RNA sequence: CGCUGAAAGCAUCUAAGCGGGAAACUUGCCUCAAGAUGAGAUCUCACUGGGAACUUGAUUCCCCUGAAGGGCCGUCGAAG
RNA sequence: GAUGUCGGCUCAUCACAUCCUGGGGCUGAAGCCGGUCCCAAGGGUAUGGCUGUUCGCCAUUUAAAGUGGUACGCGAGCUGG
RNA sequence: AGGGAAACAACCCAGACCGCCAGCUAAGGUCCCAAAGUUGUGGUUAAGUGGUAAACGAUGUGGGAAGGCUUAGACAGCUA
């Protein structure tokens, strides 16, 4: 079926400052989420939310599914904390987070000091584990990918920063 | 990548995608099945 | 900003260690400020600068009145420097006090003009033979272009003429010594132009 | 014999054009038509009889399709390999006024009358023009 | 030149040259281009009186 | 190389959107450059007398005046 | 009722189907090295023995000693092997 | 000869006795260079196709008639 037909069924604490063109979601555990949706849309106000297009084109049918999922991600962001579990594999690799500074040791001559953006705060329960907490899935994934890009995994040893996806390439020769 | 004139699937995991006007082929199992143009 | 002086020949100084430092001595008269071009009235921001010793019979009345707004009693030439942000009054004095040891600078000035130079001297071309049957052409340029379909000579072709006194700048020369008493700058390296000329000294932006 | 306009007895007016989303070509053709003077009964090809045109927004102009990231503007400097190019998106941020001028320049005669007609075009990238004394009248509302 | 002048004179009144000639040919006004371009410039009232009748011809 | 994301309840680097990205591109370093007839911009200096005919941006002519400065000429230049 | 033909020297300009440098994918790529294929023309891209030779084989390097067009560039610029 | 195909003895229209600052048409055109429709109605195409090009490859998109299962519970996904 089409995801645009399913409702959002927002949880208890949510505010919808909908100005028609610009939607905004406010709640506990992070707030100030807002998105300017495409013009060709219909948004109702009720205990749940439903999305429908006006022109039955090949574009708006996809825009409705995209915006429904974006609003669902915004609702989940202020109800559940997004996370990305990145694990370090390799001897001599460690991560030492100092507040808003995430310094990594990846075998380079100089220590990389990756500066996190506003909102996202990372925690390191171990030397080979990162927990990137945030409110927006897009920004959390972008920060996780940017941290990953310093040293991507290697198939012959697995020696590189990697996340929970266990489909890593493996070959030995 | 593998530049060709006829991109096609090679295993069950190959999915053909038209990315930015180019018919790409991405394989989740075998990186050798990745094909760029065709 | 920068400082306008005179090239006065090269010299050499010896440090205690033993190495020789080739030096170009630059005489700097104390420079007066003639204008302060603000942004609101001129667009860009710059400051005029002038050296002294020009006789009253050689300055026009327009220039005499121009040097009367600020009590300068100015002399030969007027130079202008573009600056980022620094206030200067109508009447000020710019000396060599803004320079220190190290402090790589850019030195401009009109180079020594060769009258009318050939291609071997201007563009470092290679000459033809001298004995193996060669005709009169020994140092003349050879071909110019291709046979049928350039249809012409391409613009920018390297040909002979006027290795001139056009402005040229040597980049990032380090200052060896600054004399606030004799008003001299010792620059490590060469300076364009002949001795007794005019030279502009500015901080190096290339670093 | 038929009547011909005289440059010493010609009437010219001032107009102001607001380009705030207008298509580049469909605006340039109207500007060129009114500059050459095809909107007057007393039109002559040999002498110029047209109205001054003022453009107040040379950066809000619109081009349809994928030509924002395309439509290179080529020109040669004269030196060998001196060919240079710049696209619509990069040129409209650098020099907004020359984007719309080149369209009208290519839509006038290539005679010295075309240069005279082009001098009556005065484009501006801001929102106001320094011709308040002339008091141009709004058109194409 | 006469066609261009007549078109310019007609567009100020609210018609086009192609429709103006058709409106004239629905009736038989039979005025040549030489003496329509002369009326377009000088006798603007007469040209307007021709154009309104061409509109009244509904063509 | 990607993140969110449907069309096609999953997946999906794209259709909307958000990133990283090489001596190439555009600045940044140097020189010429308002004949850029679109001829740009700041400072300063110089000129404050009459008469006639004919027509009236009013034009032409007679006398007196010639300033700011520029040129001529001469002594020359590591400029030619 | 005339467009001077091969090589050499001087002078270069243009295409990328790229030899080096630059950014990347796959690899039967442990590392050091490599093979293959996209993007990239900004700058570089050898001296000699032989032979009239371009080409080619040699000895010795270099990061590399690129492929073509330009009357198989260039004799109102030089030689006549 | 003339008009059109941007210019193009051989292609399309058409065969100049001369004069006109007269009108209607053919090929070919009617946004500006350039004379004439930003004319009216029903659709398709987003790549500058139009404005060069084959084998071959591709859930690009519009239309047409047949099919296989299905509220007795299909197709996806979630748990054994
Ligand atoms: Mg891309
Ligand atoms: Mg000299
Ligand atoms: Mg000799
Ligand atoms: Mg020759
Ligand atoms: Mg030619
Ligand atoms: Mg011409
Ligand atoms: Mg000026
Ligand atoms: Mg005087
Ligand atoms: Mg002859
Ligand atoms: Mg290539
Ligand atoms: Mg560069
Ligand atoms: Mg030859
Ligand atoms: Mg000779
Ligand atoms: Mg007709
Ligand atoms: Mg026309």
């Amino acid at each position: 079926s089409r995801v645009a037909k399913n409702p959002v069924k927002l949880p208890a604490g949510v505010e919808i400052k909908l100005a028609g063109q610009q939607l905004s979601i406010k709640g506990a555990k992070g707030a100030l989420e807002l998105k300017v949706h495409p013009s060709v849309e219909v948004i109702q106000d009720s205990g749940e939310l439903r999305f429908a297009a006006r022109n039955g084109d090949q574009q708006t049918r996809a825009m409705a599914g995209t915006t429904r999922a974006l609003v669902n991600n915004m609702v989940v962001g202020v109800s559940q904390g997004f996370e990305r579990k990145l694990q370090l594999v390799g001897v001599g690799y460690k991560a030492q987070a100092k507040g808003q500074v995430l310094s990594l040791s990846l075998g380079f001559s100089h220590p990389v000091d990756y500066e996190l953006p506003a909102g996202i705060v990372a925690e390191t329960p171990s030397q080979t584990d990162i927990l990137i907490k945030g409110i927006d899935k897009q920004l959390v994934g972008q920060v996780a990918a940017e941290i990953r890009d310093f040293r991507p995994p290697e198939p012959y040893k697995g020696k590189g920063v990697r996340y929970a996806d266990e489909v890593v390439r493996r070959k030995e020769a | 990548m593998k530049v060709r004139a006829s991109v096609k699937k090679l295993c069950r995991n190959c999915k053909i995608i038209r990315r930015d006007g180019i018919v790409r082929v991405i394989c989740s199992a075998e990186p050798r099945h990745k094909q760029r143009q065709g | 900003i920068g400082v306008v002086g005179r090239k006065c020949g090269m010299t050499r100084i010896f440090t205690e260690e033993g190495v020789s430092i080739p030096v170009t001595v630059i005489e700097v008269e104390p420079n007066r400020v003639t204008q302060f071009k603000t942004e609101e009235t001129d667009g860009y921001r710059a400051v005029q600068v002038t050296a002294g010793e020009r006789r009253a019979s050689r300055v026009t009345k327009a220039q005499a009145g121009h040097f009367a707004k600020a009590n300068v009693a100015a002399g030969r030439g007027v130079w202008e420097f573009r600056l980022g942000e620094e206030q200067y009054a109508a009447g000020d004095q710019i000396t060599v006090d803004l320079f220190q040891a190290g402090q790589m600078v850019d030195v401009t000035g009109e180079s020594k003009g060769k009258g009318f130079a050939g291609t071997i001297k201007r563009w470092n071309f290679r000459g033809q033979d001298n004995t193996h049957g060669n005709s009169v052409s020994h140092r003349v340029p050879g071909s110019i272009g291709q046979c049928q379909t350039p249809g012409r000579v391409f613009k920018g072709k390297k040909m002979s003429g006027h290795l001139g006194a056009e402005r040229v700048t040597v980049q990032s020369l380090e200052i060896v010594r600054v004399d606030a008493e004799r008003n001299l700058l010792l620059v490590k390296g060469a300076v364009p132009g002949a001795t007794g000329g005019d030279v502009i000294v500015r901080p190096a932006a290339k670093a | 014999k038929t009547y011909t306009a005289k440059p010493e007895t010609v009437q010219r007016d001032w107009f102001v054009v607001d380009a705030a989303g207008q298509t580049l070509g469909r605006l340039a053709t109207e500007i060129a038509r009114r500059l050459r003077g095809k909107h007057k009964p007393e039109y002559t090809p040999h002498v110029d009889t047209g109205d001054y045109i003022v453009v107040i927004n040379a950066e809000q102009v619109r081009v349809t399709g994928a030509k924002t990231t395309d439509k290179m503007y080529y020109h040669h400097s004269g030196f060998p390999g001196g060919i240079k190019s710049i696209n619509f998106e990069k040129l409209i941020a650098k020099a907004p006024e020359r984007v719309i001028e080149t369209a009208v320049k290519g839509m006038l005669p290539k005679n010295p009358l075309g240069r005279d007609m082009y001098r009556k075009l005065k484009v501006y990238k801001g929102a106001s023009h320094p011709h308040t004394a002339q008091q141009p009248q709004e058109l194409k509302i | 030149l006469w066609i261009a002048r007549i078109n310019a004179g007609a567009r100020q009144n609210g018609l086009s040259y192609s429709r103006l000639i058709a409106g004239l040919k629905k009736a038989a006004i039979e005025i040549d281009r030489k003496v329509l371009a002369d009326l377009a410039v000088n006798e603007k009232a007469a040209f307007t009186a021709i154009v309104e009748k061409a509109k009244a011809s509904l063509a």
